């Protein structure tokens, strides 16, 4: 029967597929490890894919995946038992060491680029005709965070220039020097921009950018993490509302 | 609340974005449509421009003589009275020649002549709107995964319209032009295959077609919730994992016991919508040419 | 044992109940209070369908089959081997999804994530206690109810469906499928897009955003953007699944007659309503 050889082959069919589909997404992140970082006996029944490799643009470099696995920085964590499964214990500040939601990746030290060549996140005062077009605008709101105290100011919008979106806002501290705060943890309000996930004092402590119209993938990576991160680490000086 | 980036609260705008070059005949796109705030709430405001060449050109004016072909037809059902078009619009319908012309072409024209020339229209606007699905994506240097995406939904409606008649033997098999008149034949053809639920191609289909829905909610809420550390720039977080991807694989690790990449759930995702129509046209395309009835060959094959 | 990358989030906190009591992985699963509640819910729930199938004597996994209270029973119990499981491993079902809902959000508190997964599959959750309990006790019996068997509840589904004619008439429902068909069409080319830069013509370099908004643009004239379209798949997957709780809840209740015939308010406006031709005069 037609019929019959028809769904018996579609079977072998996605068996192969769903193989296929999981070896490919074992491409970041694999071999297994143990909680040392060394290789896990098990590694389950599906193997490795062969590599592939991605050809960056702008002279960027490749990546070829899978490869050697390395976090590339020094985790500040310790176990809180004497087996396999359980969490670890932050050895000195979470927020500032980059762990638990306040973990980072150590991405390139480069920006984004866009299909020219050109940064693609910049201040909005230095991306040539953009400007806000809908909505409040929040230059100028004061910053308020989760303790209910100001922690600042906002002097910029930096602008995804080639998706035409918001993606930070620059934020002035009492000293006068900036931080970058994510668009997805802010809340902007008609008198001011609230801050959820951190407190007035930890503002300080947002990782700073080197150059003051750009930014990297990896200075992105700790601001982002940072802040996140104060949805657990800032919970006792966030007040009820 | 949180703010939970469904809607953005600030829109920026800068000079319209007029695309990259790469291979593509600058000279046949338009220059940029105006901008829609309204959109802008949710996605891009920006609208056009649009690249049309020659086989654009065809495919639209193909695809609108194919709706005028019903159009016309409609406005005739409605002996010319726009009230009665507006009253009775869900119930036109331009239907195939009847059994006894198989697959000839000699049926009056208000007998099966003008199905056949509406579906000769879209035939034609079809395909060369695939041609242009590769073409388009040939001249930026890109992957043709679309034109392929694309062709697993030609399939079955290729296999509705065209091959299954083909097979049967008559134009009358195939599917009327009719809002209410192709549901009906959709009822129809079910109750006629002895009930498409004992099609094991149809409950793939099924699976699939929930799947795409579970599938698209899960990645769709899994790209949102990791917004905040950049996750929806998925090319970028392909090229340089970051937290925003290993926090999403580390959800779906913790929920479930495995979990995907930036790119790999793009694999996942391909796959899960395209075989929606994959199956489904295998099951309608051996409905009535291979099998009768469907309950009977379940009876009779596990 | 762990991703490469791991570690560094498998800190402690982010339970809701129970402090550090159940804050804690086996393999890669994570527990918490709610993978107790979970696993309680499903190991009993699972329990009680295997004693059905002793009761109706198979082991058959497509012939096993639980279904509710006959509708005599009203909205009351029932016995075991009569209906009074089916209610049972009802509630150990909604008891499993949403304490499975409820350890989504003690992950995403982990890891400092929104929480729209869990909040997207509460949507399922809902479509589901439509079924089985919202439209049961709005209609006075738990019989309405589907019955937890492979086939036995494509039984229900066609019996359901033909109760009020072609149930393709249901307009809450042309509004569901819809949704399901351009979802599906939405995660096709948002899979196809995204590979497209990523896997660019051979030799050459990955592509970028830009070269997505440009390729939709060429073709359609419109792009909807990185964020959107995820917002965009995210909309159309629960609009599917409100607007089909939606056509269901109102069958059976404000609706019960055949559904071609509610078309006939719009026939019937009395402005057109005695015009004669067309196919309704
Ligand atoms: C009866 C039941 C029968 C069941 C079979 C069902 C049908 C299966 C169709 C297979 C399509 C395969 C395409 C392919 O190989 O993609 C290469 C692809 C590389 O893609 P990439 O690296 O991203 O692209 C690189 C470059 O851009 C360069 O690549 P590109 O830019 O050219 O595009 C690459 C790729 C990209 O797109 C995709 O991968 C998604 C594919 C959607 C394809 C839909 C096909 C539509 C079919 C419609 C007709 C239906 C008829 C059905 C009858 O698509 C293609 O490879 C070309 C497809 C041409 C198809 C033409 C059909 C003409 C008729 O690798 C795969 O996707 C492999 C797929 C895995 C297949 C599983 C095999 C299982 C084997 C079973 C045995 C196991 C035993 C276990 C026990
Ligand atoms: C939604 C509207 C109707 C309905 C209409 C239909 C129709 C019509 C069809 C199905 C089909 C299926 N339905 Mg149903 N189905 C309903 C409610 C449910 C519920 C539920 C708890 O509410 C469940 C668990 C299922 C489960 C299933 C699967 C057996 C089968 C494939 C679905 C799929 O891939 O989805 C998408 C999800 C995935 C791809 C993820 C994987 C889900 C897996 C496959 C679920 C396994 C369920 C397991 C066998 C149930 C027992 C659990 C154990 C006790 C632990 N249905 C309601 C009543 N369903 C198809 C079939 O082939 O039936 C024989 C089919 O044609
Ligand atoms: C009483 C009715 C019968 C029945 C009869 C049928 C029939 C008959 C068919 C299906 C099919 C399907 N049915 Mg069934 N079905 C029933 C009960 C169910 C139930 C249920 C809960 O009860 C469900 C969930 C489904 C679900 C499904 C889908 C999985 C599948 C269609 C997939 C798809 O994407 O198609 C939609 C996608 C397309 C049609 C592709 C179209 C692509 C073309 C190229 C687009 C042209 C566009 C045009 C130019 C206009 C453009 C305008 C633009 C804006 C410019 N059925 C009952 C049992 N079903 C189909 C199938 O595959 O079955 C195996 C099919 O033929
Ligand atoms: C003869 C049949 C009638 C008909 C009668 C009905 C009836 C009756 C119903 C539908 C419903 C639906 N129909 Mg209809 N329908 C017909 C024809 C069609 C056609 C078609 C192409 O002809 C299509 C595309 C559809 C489409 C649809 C969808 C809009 C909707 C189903 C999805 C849903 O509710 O998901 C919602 C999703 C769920 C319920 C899934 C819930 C999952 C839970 C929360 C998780 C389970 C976990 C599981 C146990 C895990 C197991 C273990 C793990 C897998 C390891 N129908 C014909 C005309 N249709 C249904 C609906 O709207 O229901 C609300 C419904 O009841
Ligand atoms: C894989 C399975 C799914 C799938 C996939 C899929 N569909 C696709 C593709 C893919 C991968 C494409 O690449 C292609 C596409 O271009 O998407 C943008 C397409 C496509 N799927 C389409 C539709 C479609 N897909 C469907 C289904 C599905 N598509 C499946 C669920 C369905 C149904 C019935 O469920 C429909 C209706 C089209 C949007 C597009 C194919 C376009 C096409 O072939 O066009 C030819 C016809 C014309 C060109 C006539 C156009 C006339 C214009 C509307 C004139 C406009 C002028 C002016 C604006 C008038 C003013 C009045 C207006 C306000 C009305
Ligand atoms: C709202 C949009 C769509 C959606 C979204 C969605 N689903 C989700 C999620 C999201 C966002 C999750 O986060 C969650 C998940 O973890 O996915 C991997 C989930 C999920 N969606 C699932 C299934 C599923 N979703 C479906 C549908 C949809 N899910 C929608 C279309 C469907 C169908 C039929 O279309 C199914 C079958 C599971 C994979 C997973 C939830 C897993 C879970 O709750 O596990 C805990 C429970 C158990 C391990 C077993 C419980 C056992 C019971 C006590 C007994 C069985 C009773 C049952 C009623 C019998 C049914 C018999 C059938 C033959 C009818
Ligand atoms: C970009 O980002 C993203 C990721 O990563 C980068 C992701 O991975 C994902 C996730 C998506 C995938 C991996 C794609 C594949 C997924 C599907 C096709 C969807 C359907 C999934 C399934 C059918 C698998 C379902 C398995 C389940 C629900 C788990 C079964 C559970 C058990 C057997 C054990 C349950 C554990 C409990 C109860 C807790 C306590 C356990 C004890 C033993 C105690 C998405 C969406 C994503 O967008
Ligand atoms: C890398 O990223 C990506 C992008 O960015 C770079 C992109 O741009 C894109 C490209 C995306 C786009 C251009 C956007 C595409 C838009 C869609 C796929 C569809 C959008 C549609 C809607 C939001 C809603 C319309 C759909 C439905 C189903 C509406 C409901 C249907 C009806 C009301 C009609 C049927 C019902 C009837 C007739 C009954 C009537 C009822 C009563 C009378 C009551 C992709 C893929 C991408 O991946
Ligand atoms: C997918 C099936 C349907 C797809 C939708 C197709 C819609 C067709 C849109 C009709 C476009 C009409 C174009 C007229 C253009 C014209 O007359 O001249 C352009 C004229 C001047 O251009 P220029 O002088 O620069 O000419 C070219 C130059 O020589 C080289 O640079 O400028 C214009 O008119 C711009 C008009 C704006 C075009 C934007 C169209 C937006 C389309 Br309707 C978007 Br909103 C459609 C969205 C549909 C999405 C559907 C996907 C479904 C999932
Ligand atoms: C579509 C049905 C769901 C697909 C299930 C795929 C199984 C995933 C295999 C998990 C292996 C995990 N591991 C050991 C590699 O980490
Ligand atoms: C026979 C093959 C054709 C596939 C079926 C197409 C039916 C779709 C309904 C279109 C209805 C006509 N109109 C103008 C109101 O859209
Ligand atoms: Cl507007």
């Amino acid at each position: 029967d037609l019929a019959s050889l028809a769904i018996y082959s579609f079977w072998i069919f996605l068996a192969g597929l769903i193989y296929y589909l999981q070896t490919e997404n074992m491409r970041e992140g694999y071999p297994l490890e143990n909680e040392d970082g060394t290789p896990a006996a098990n590694q389950g029944p599906f193997p490795l894919p062969k590599p592939k490799t991605f050809i960056l643009p702008h002279g960027r470099g490749t990546l070829t995946v899978p490869g050697p696995e390395s976090e590339d920085r020094p985790i500040a964590l310790a176990r809180t038992a004497v087996s396999e499964g359980f969490p670890h214990a932050p050895t000195g500040d979470p927020m500032k060491d980059g762990v638990g939601p306040a973990s980072w990746v150590a991405r390139r030290d480069l920006p984004e680029l866009d299909g020219h060549g050109h940064n693609k996140i910049k201040p909005m005062k230095a991306a040539a005709g953009f400007h806000v077009s809908a909505g409040k605008n929040p230059i100028g709101l004061p910053v308020r965070g989760c303790d209910l105290e100001i922690a600042g100011k906002v002097v910029d919008i930096w602008v995804d220039i080639p998706e035409q979106m918001a993606r930070f806002l620059e934020v002035e501290l009492k000293d006068g020097s900036t931080r970058l705060l994510p668009m997805q943890m802010v809340k902007v309000q008609s008198n001011r921009v609230h801050v959820n996930a951190l407190s007035s004092d930890l503002f300080a402590g947002i990782p700073t950018i080197k150059s003051p119209t750009e930014v990297t993938l990896l200075e992105e990576d700790k601001i982002c993490g940072y802040v996140a991160g104060g949805l657990m680490y800032a919970a006792p000086k966030r007040k009820s509302v | 609340a949180e703010y939970q980036n469904i809607f953005s609260q600030v829109q920026v705008r800068g000079p319209a974005d007029l695309g990259m070059t790469e291979d593509v005949n600058l000279a046949n796109r338009s220059g940029v449509g105006p901008f829609s705030t309204l959109l802008g709430w949710f996605g891009n405001a920006q609208l056009g421009p649009i690249y049309l060449g020659s086989l654009g050109v065809l495919s639209l004016f193909s695809g609108l003589m194919w709706f005028f072909t019903i159009g016309i037809w409609f406005w005739y059902q409605a002996g010319w009275n726009p009230a009665v078009f507006l009253r009775d619009l869900f119930f036109f319908s331009l239907e195939p020649p009847a059994p006894e012309y198989g697959l000839s072409f000699a049926a009056p024209l208000k007998e099966g002549g003008l199905w056949l020339i509406a579906s000769f229209f879209m035939f034609v606007a079809v395909w060369s709107w695939w041609g242009r699905t590769y073409l388009r994506a040939q001249a930026l240097g890109m992957g043709k995964h679309t034109a392929w995406a694309f062709l697993s939904a030609i399939w079955l409606w290729m296999v509705l319209g065209f091959i299954r008649p083909i097979l049967m033997g008559s134009w009358s098999e195939a599917v009327p032009y009719g809002i209410f008149s192709h549901l009906d034949w959709t009822n129809n053809f079910s109750l006629v295959h002895g009930n498409l639920f004992y099609n094991p191609f149809h409950g793939l289909s099924i699976a699939f077609l929930y799947g795409s829905a579970l599938l698209f909610a899960m990645h769709g809420a899994t790209i949102l919730a990791v917004s905040r550390f950049g996750g929806e720039r998925e090319l970028e977080q392909i090229a340089d994992r970051g937290t925003a991807a290993e926090r999403a694989a580390l959800f779906w690790r913790w929920t479930m016991g495995f979990n995907a990449t930036m790119e790999g759930i793009h694999r996942w995702a391909i796959w899960m919508a395209v075989l929606v129509t994959l199956t489904g046209g295998i099951g309608i395309l051996l409905s009535g040419t291979v099998v009768d009835n469907w309950y009977v060959w379940g009876q009779n094959h596990g | 044992a762990l991703l490469s990358f791991e570690r560094k989030y498998r800190v402690p906190g982010g339970t809701l109940v129970g402090g550090n009591l159940f804050d804690f992985w086996v393999g890669p699963f994570y527990v918490g209070f709610f993978g107790v509640a979970t696993f309680f819910f499903a190991a009993l729930g699972i329990i009680l369908i295997a004693w059905s199938a002793v009761l109706q004597g198979t082991w058959n996994p497509q012939l096993i089959s639980v279904y509710p209270p006959a509708l005599e029973y009203g909205l009351g119990g029932a016995p075991l081997a009569k209906g009074g499981l089916w209610q049972i491993i009802t509630i150990c079902a909604t008891g499993a999804f949403v304490s499975w809902a409820l350890r989504e959000v003690e992950i995403c508190r982990k890891l400092g994530i929104g929480y729209h997964i869990p909040f997207a599959f509460a949507f399922a959750i809902l479509a589901y206690l439509t079924l089985v309990l919202f439209r049961p006790v709005m209609m006075g019996a738990w019989g309405y109810a589907f019955p937890y068997g492979i086939w036995t509840h494509l039984d229900w589904v066609s019996n359901t469906g033909y109760t009020y004619g072609n149930f393709h008439y249901n307009p809450a429902h042309m509004i569901a499928i819809s949704f399901f068909f351009t979802n599906a069409l939405a995660l096709a080319l948002h899979g196809a897009l995204v590979l497209s830069a990523a896997n660019p013509e051979k030799g050459k370099e990955m592509r970028t955003p830009d070269h997505e908004d440009t390729f939709f643009r060429d073709l359609v004239g419109y792009s909807i953007g990185t964020l959107g379209i995820h917002r965009l798949g995210l909309l159309l997957s629960l609009s599917a699944v409100f607007f089909s709780a939606l056509c269901m809840i109102i069958t059976g209740t404000i609706w019960f007659d055949q559904w071609v015939d509610w078309w006939q308010w719009w026939v019937k406006l009395p402005w057109w309503a005695n015009i004669p031709g067309g196919i309704n005069g």
